[PDB]
């Protein structure tokens, strides 16, 4: 799709110019050097001043041919312990839905930043992962403990 | 011619090959090449015999033939 690819080229150019510190977002390069902008390997740094700090969490971002009218799908690889990430790694987030808060004007920067913020402040209106969710609500201590062990597991070493 | 094979070569010696009608505006070829490189349309320039290829140039106009080479460069260079 010319429309999707022309926008993803703009996205990639802007990312290269300037993006938020610690964030990674690299379209997939084919064995032959040519580009697949429909599949991006990303990383989210855990937010500073929070139990997430220090973790660098890989997420894949997949675009469909009706991008930017459609959102990407955003998948943590591996899946993370967090109330709003399904056991699959797929992120439940309203800006990732046409029928909720996705609009064409949302950029990859805002997507990644949106998800970094979600990591830190869960939406209790969406239990995507019932055990992370139940612990978040009923045992914040155990929740914070698991969050710090997970940040530690995914800290660059 | 009816279709001619055009070769697009960059600085790295990589080639991508297009089958195009002589009649068709070379914008489509440019558009595809940029797509394969993952860069905007306005960021690359394409030259044949040292002259810039316009969007509405056709292989017929510029006198192109089977296996002719188009050299591609970064604008500026930038981009
Ligand atoms: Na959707």
């Amino acid at each position: 799709s010319g429309i999707a690819l022309s926008r993803l080229a703009q996205e990639r150019k802007a990312w290269r110019k300037d993006h938020p510190f610690g964030f990674v977002a690299v379209p997939t390069k084919n064995p032959d050097g040519t580009m697949n902008l429909m599949n991006w390997e990303c990383a989210i740094p855990g937010k500073k001043g929070t139990p997430w700090e220090g973790g660098l969490f890989k997420l894949r971002m997949l675009f469909k041919d009706d991008y930017p009218s459609s959102p990407p799908k955003c998948k943590f690889e591996p899946p993370l312990f967090h109330p709003n990430v399904y056991p699959s790694g797929t992120v439940c987030l309203s800006i990732l839905e046409e029928d909720k808060d996705w609009r064409p004007a949302i950029t990859i920067k805002q997507i990644l930043l949106g998800i970094q913020e979600l990591l830190n402040e869960p939406n209790i209106q969406d239990p995507a992962q019932a055990e992370a969710y139940t612990i978040y609500c009923q045992n914040r201590v155990e929740y914070e403990k698991r969050v710090r062990a997970q940040a530690k597991k995914f800290a660059p070493s | 011619m009816e279709y001619i094979k055009l070769k697009v070569i960059g600085q790295d010696s990589s080639e991508i090959h297009f089958k195009v009608k002589m009649t068709t505006h070379l914008k489509k070829l440019k558009e595809s090449y940029c797509q394969r490189q993952g860069v905007p349309m306005n960021s690359l320039r394409f030259l044949f015999e040292g002259q810039r290829i316009a969007d509405n140039h056709t292989p017929k106009e510029l006198g192109m033939e089977e296996e002719d080479v188009i050299e591609v460069y970064q604008e500026q260079t930038g981009g």
